[PDB]
């Protein structure tokens, strides 16, 4: 076994034990430890755990401020070498090169392992989590001079190669093999976007370019907008713009729905208008695109839509199958949205809420320290959890969609805005009285509405079409 | 076989609010929770002798979905109307979660509570007498609740059902 | 869903870390940045069952040879990398190979050859040369670009159905 240099002089050299670190009950899992025992297991020297890195840098803010996890791993990268043992002492005194073994062993074993490993903790930590420096450019400087500084030439290939990378992101592309399938086009033609409406789009492509949408935006979505909960206190459109726009986007095309559904006041172009929305809801479905089922299904489930019986009584019993099945993913804390989730084959867009109710749970019902012999160890289970939700969220940012923008449909969906100049509440209260309206509670009987649709209202159909 | 309750918590985001189902649900003896496994939300226990069992929908973290509030909502029979006593803002939002739920639910009588929830030792601002008279004005009950020391969390779910059991 | 532990090994330079972000975001990395140990994965459907894919992407310097028994205790599969521009890069495969024996004590391991950057015309490690050594090893072996993706999802599921007969 390898002796260790002197605790007195290099701290990561502590034994483990029970008031430093703990174990969960082929690597170990820890529970908890100080910050000191936390790093060491970060850049240990007898195993491999990039997850470990990454769960690490993810979270450690919580418990470790960024300047101070830099001197930490710096501290650990600076290890005292052993000096030469009796038999090195008694080749030396005799004019002869000592064997050096264990201080050869020492370096291949220990040094080499432990100074990879900071430099990966330093290239991960610039590669994924560089907000850090952006938002303190003291840290960078520091950064940059200590991997500038290092010598060696065993470690002379990854410094070059973090100084370089450093560099990129400072002034900070799909290949696929088969093609994406043809733009469908209905009623409003390429270009026409002043005509551009529901029913008037192809429900294929609206479908598609939601998703493609949907997609952009949440891949853009970082772990640094999630962890410490940052997206419900006072400043998350500074900590959480990107999930928030997600988040807004699939409010703004519930909204419309409903609005689209209640302004037909006229029975029959209503029943088509909700047979359309189900349409593109299949088409969702298809496209794993749960984010926008659940918008379907919200704007079906709202108060002013889910009273509308004259309207759903006429929609094809095939199409309540649809809308019913995709009701279910919600049902019993959404049981079969997860299970559904975890057998397809990806792209898809998740439901993003989901996330963030296991994360903010999390991180409020567990403590930040666990107190064992009156020291304070640093609960890294509750850390290792909330990694393990952003890094299922990350998995799923990976895989990018097979399909053609269409920059003018997109366009009009990006500058969605059904609620206009109204508040919220003005709004909501308008889409229920027109329910309201074109429905009256019982027993007052049913009204009749003028038509309002100039072009046909058969739909097209959600199968695709594929000329030559 | 037991009757099974389902109740929704709703309000404001960001003041503490999931405090509340996490201390009812948890061991109440070691903070430890998981929200990731099935079990984490249902919970059995005995309510003036009768044995049921709650199932908890708290969808805290997701306010900003706001046009999901009408489907969450519908899924419940009773309500918990939380509002943070050392925020006043979230206390103003509880009129509009009450008509927002007796519009989903169609009725101008629903089985709700309303709960004020003290989740830091920041100054209180929602002095209880207010709370006292709106909750009155509405006709249901008011408790207060500890997000840290578990005070008053039994309370809050158990006289939730006892208004639904007396509907 | 049943989860795979893959390992990615071979020289410095071959495109262990092209082929494996190829696999995962559909992109081509252009830069040679060495690495030290990264991880990646993968939730996909392969003959119809669903899988979680870990890959473990190693270092191919030699700087880093001492670290190479570490990740190789993990792994259940190893996709063993050359490049056919690069005729040293294909005999250090047999180096890989053994020490992968050693540290698992078994001869039955889960392997695939991989000869990577097939996009380029300079060959000069030839299709029999690597096939043959395939044959001696049990395994299969193909041929990839990370810059096309030709082969890349064929060398990684065929590793995956491997590691499921195993
Ligand atoms: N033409 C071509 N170039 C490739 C291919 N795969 C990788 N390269 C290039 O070869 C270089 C090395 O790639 P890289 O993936 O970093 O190799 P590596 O095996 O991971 N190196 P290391 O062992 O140090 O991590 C890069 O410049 C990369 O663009 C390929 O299929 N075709
Ligand atoms: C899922 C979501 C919503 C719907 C409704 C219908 C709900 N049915 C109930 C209505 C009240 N009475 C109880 C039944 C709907 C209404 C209009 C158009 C399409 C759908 C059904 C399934
Ligand atoms: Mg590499």
């Amino acid at each position: 076994q390898m002796r260790l240099p002197s605790a007195d002089v290099y701290r990561f050299a502590e034994p483990d034990s029970e008031e430093n670190i703990i174990f969960e009950e082929g690597i170990p899992i820890i529970k908890a430890g100080t910050v000191i025992k936390l790093i060491e297991r970060l850049t240990y020297h007898m195993y491999a755990d990039p997850n470990f890195v990454r769960t690490f840098l993810t979270t450690y803010r919580s418990f470790c401020k960024p300047q101070e996890l830099l001197s930490l791993i710096i501290e650990r990268f600076e290890i005292p070498e052993p000096e030469p043992t009796e038999a090195d002492r008694i080749a030396i005194e005799n004019g002869d090169q000592p064997l050096s073994a264990e201080l050869k062993r020492f370096r291949k074993e220990y040094i080499q392992p432990v100074q990879l490993r900071v430099l990966n903790v330093c290239r991960h930590w610039v590669e994924h989590h560089f907000y850090d420096f952006e938002r303190d450019a003291y840290l960078l400087q520091r950064m940059e001079e200590f991997i500038g500084t290092v010598r060696g030439k065993a470690m002379k290939k990854w410094v070059e190669s973090i100084t370089k990378i450093i560099q990129r992101k400072k002034i900070a592309n799909i290949t696929f093999q088969s093609s994406p399938p043809t733009v469908e086009w209905h009623i409003s033609r390429p270009g026409h976007i002043e005509t551009f409406d529901l029913l008037t789009l192809h429900p294929i492509e609206i479908a598609r370019q939601l998703t493609l949408l949907e997609s952009d935006l949440y891949r853009a979505v970082q772990p640094s907008e999630l962890v410490g909960s940052v997206w419900t206190k006072e400043d998350k459109e500074i900590n959480s713009p990107n999930l928030l726009k997600m988040i807004r986007h699939t409010t703004n095309l519930t909204l419309w729905f409903e609005k689209c559904i209640v302004e037909t006041e006229n029975l029959e172009e209503r029943v088509a208008v909700v047979s359309r929305i189900i349409e593109i809801l299949q088409v969702f479905q298809e496209l794993n695109n749960f984010n926008g089922v659940l918008e379907v299904v919200s704007a079906m489930n709202s108060s002013p839509v889910y009273r509308l019986d004259h309207t759903f009584e006429q929609i094809p019993s095939r199409q309540k199958k649809i809308l019913e099945e995709a009701h279910e993913l919600s049902e019993d804390h959404y049981k079969k949205y997860l299970a559904k989730l975890r057998s397809i084959n990806p792209p898809c867009v998740p439901f993003f809420g989901i996330y963030l109710t296991n994360i903010l749970k999390t991180e409020e019902g567990n403590p930040e320290v666990l107190k064992r012999h009156g020291k304070e160890l640093i609960n890294f289970s509750k850390r290792r959890k909330v990694a393990e939700i952003t890094g299922e969220i990350q998995q799923y940012q990976n895989q990018p969609y097979c399909l053609r923008v269409e920059s003018d449909i997109k366009r009009f969906f990006e500058n969605l805005n059904p609620m206009g100049n109204s508040m919220e509440k003005e709004f909501t209260d308008y889409l229920f009285n027109k329910s309201l309206e074109i429905e009256p509670r019982n027993p007052k009987p049913l009204p009749r509405f003028p038509k309002k649709y100039s072009y046909p209202l058969k739909s097209p159909g959600v199968r695709p079409s594929n000329p030559r | 076989g037991m009757t099974e309750y389902k109740l929704v918590v709703v309000g404001a985001g960001g003041v503490g609010k999931s405090a509340l189902t996490i201390q009812l649900i948890q061991n109440h003896f070691v903070d430890e929770y998981d929200p990731t496994i099935e079990d984490s939300y249902r919970k059995q226990v005995v309510i003036d002798g009768e044995t049921c069992l709650l199932d908890i929908l708290d969808t805290a973290g997701q306010e900003e979905y706001s046009a999901m509030r009408d489907q969450y909502m519908r899924t419940g029979e009773g309500f918990l109307c939380v509002f943070a006593i050392n925020n006043t803002k979230s206390f103003e939002d509880i009129h509009q979660y009450r008509e927002q739920i007796k519009r989903v639910k169609d009725s101008d009588d629903v089985p709700m509570v309303l709960v004020g929830n003290k989740c830091d030792l920041a100054a209180r601002t929602v002095e209880s007498r207010q709370a006292q008279d709106l909750a009155r004005s509405y006709g249901i009950p008011y408790i207060e609740t500890s997000a840290k020391t578990r005070q008053g969390v039994e309370d809050a779910f158990y006289t939730l059902v006892r208004e639904i059991r007396q509907h």
